């Protein structure tokens, strides 16, 4: 998923 | 190898300056009557050494 | 990618009037779907989230909804300060992010006819080998205006560029520039250049014209 | 407050390659997600990309993968793009764009300034100054309109006042159109008074400084 969270 | 010159448009209309880099004020003059002739300007071409800055008059 | 489109491209509204916009996705993005605003020179700033959610420090007065293929945004009561492009963004599990092309909420206004007038190619212009026509729309409203050009009367088309203003920041009009550029030799060939500009404050269609070589 | 700075944009030739870079301050930089977005002349809007907080992951738009590749330094609280075989297409406005930081919704909450990146193989070249004259095909009643058309420079932008900054009632200058050439073209017009054309002097003051111009334009009436 590209969109998948990003963040710590 | 280039250096900057400086034009100064002294025109009946067009007033200003501007500038080209070239490797000798031959080339920077071919660059600046070109500039020149594409403003409608039509004049008397002098040159300062010192500053090696071109003038066309009108 | 995900297709977004904004209805309708510009939004006419005053002050204190309720507005909605519309973003439909060519397929469906559930609920993942934000708007932002812009104004000029500005980056975009997040209004709403999941559809209906507001940012924090977003007025009460935005509000969100929809689902699938079709979402809107609402202004409840507007203020001067919401007069500005609003952009929708899908972020679709499994779909790469995409943006709606914008929506412009613009001021509306009385309607003002423009004034009209036509610049022939200069002297300077001529000696270079081309000649550009000028047509310029002043200072009206809407901002929808056709703009004509005719050589000997005879329609042309493909060889003109307009450039319009933005809403003028103290009468809400607009100003539009047509250019139609030849070169010498295709301008010598003719007399007679006109401009022809139709719009809703004029009765009938206003033409600007001269003859090549009368000024 | 979060602040966020790019830099590295310029005019390139299609094909070469260019680097920017986003300083993230007063940002526990480590923790988000960042996103680059750009911006077309035409205003829309294009995601880039997105990478991890720690770098383990990145995603790409399909209009750039494989040629643009993401990266940050997370000791340097900075950010990066590296562009390679540039395109016409990839010229725009390029923004760094923090991801909010929760979990289910890829928005941006803070976003920089951004950064120009010009892709043409144009070459610097200041601008022809024209008259656009006033005559009676430009006089409406009592209102006369006259201007200035700065045409065929690169790039942008261009400068336009009149009279060294006196006139500023009545004056629009219009955003630039890109022409088949690659060069720039606008005009600046003004209206005023009809019966100020034989005694007001109109001077637009053009200043193009990527080719270091500065030219004034006096635009004299016609008689027709």
């Amino acid at each position: 998923n590209p969109n998948a969270n990003p963040n710590a | 190898a280039v250096t900057t010159y400086k034009l100064v448009i002294n025109g009946k209309t067009l007033k200003g300056e501007t500038t080209t880099k070239a490797v000798d004020a031959e080339t920077a003059e071919k660059a600046f009557k070109q500039y020149a002739n594409d403003n409608g300007v039509d004049g008397v071409w002098t040159y300062d050494d010192a500053t090696k800055t071109f003038t066309v008059t009108e | 990618d995900i297709q977004m489109t904004q209805s309708p491209s510009t939004l006419s509204a005053s002050v204190g009037d309720r507005v909605t916009i519309t973003c439909r996705a060519s397929q469906s993005v559930s609920t993942s779907l934000a708007w932002y605003q812009q104004k000029p020179g500005k980056a975009p700033n997040l209004l709403i989230y999941q559809a209906s959610t507001l940012y924090r420090g977003v007025p009460s007065r935005f509000s969100g909804s929809g689902s699938g293929t079709e979402f809107t945004l609402t202004i409840g009561s507007l203020q001067p300060d919401d007069f500005a492009t609003y952009y929708c963004q899908h972020y679709n599990s499994y779909s790469r992010i995409t943006f709606g092309q914008g929506t412009r909420l613009e001021i509306k206004r009385t309607v003002a006819a423009p004034s009209v007038f036509i610049f022939p190619p200069s002297d300077e212009q001529l000696k270079s080998g081309t000649a550009s026509v000028v047509c310029l729309l002043n200072n009206f409203y809407p901002r929808e205006a056709k703009v004509q050009w005719k050589v000997d009367n005879a329609l042309q088309s493909g060889n003109s560029q307009e450039s319009v203003t933005e809403q003028d920041s103290k009468d809400s009009t607009y100003s539009l520039s047509s250019t139609l550029t030849l070169s010498k030799a295709d301008y010598e060939k003719h007399k007679v250049y006109a401009c022809e500009v139709t719009h809703q404050g004029l009765s009938s269609p206003v033409t600007k014209s001269f003859n090549r070589g009368e000024c | 407050q979060v602040q966020l700075v790019e830099s590295g944009g310029g005019v390139v030739q299609p094909g070469r390659s260019l680097r920017l870079s986003c300083a993230a301050s007063r940002l526990t930089f480590r923790n988000f997600g960042m996103h680059w977005v750009r911006q077309t002349p035409g205003k829309g809007l294009e995601w880039v990309a997105v990478i991890w907080h720690d770098g383990s992951n990145k995603f790409y738009a399909d209009s750039v993968e494989g040629r643009f590749t993401i990266s940050r330094d997370n000791s340097k609280n900075t950010l990066y793009l590296q562009m390679n075989s540039l395109r016409d297409e990839d010229t725009a406005i390029y923004y760094c764009a923090k991801d909010w930081g929760g979990a289910s919704d890829r928005v941006f909450d803070y976003w920089g300034r951004g950064t120009l990146v010009i892709v043409s193989s144009a070459s610097t070249k200041g601008p022809s100054v024209f008259p656009l004259a006033p005559s009676s095909k430009s006089t409406s009643g009592g209102t006369a309109a006259l201007g200035c058309l700065v045409k065929d420079y690169f790039p942008e932008p261009v400068t336009v006042s009149w009279n060294s900054g006196a006139l500023t009632s009545g004056v629009h200058t219009f955003p630039a159109v890109l022409q088949s050439s690659g060069l720039y073209s606008l005009s600046s017009v003004v209206t005023v008074p009809s019966s100020s054309l034989g005694t007001q002097t109109y001077i637009c003051n053009v200043n193009h400084k990527p080719s270091n111009t500065k030219v004034d334009k006096k635009v004299e009436p016609k008689s027709c």
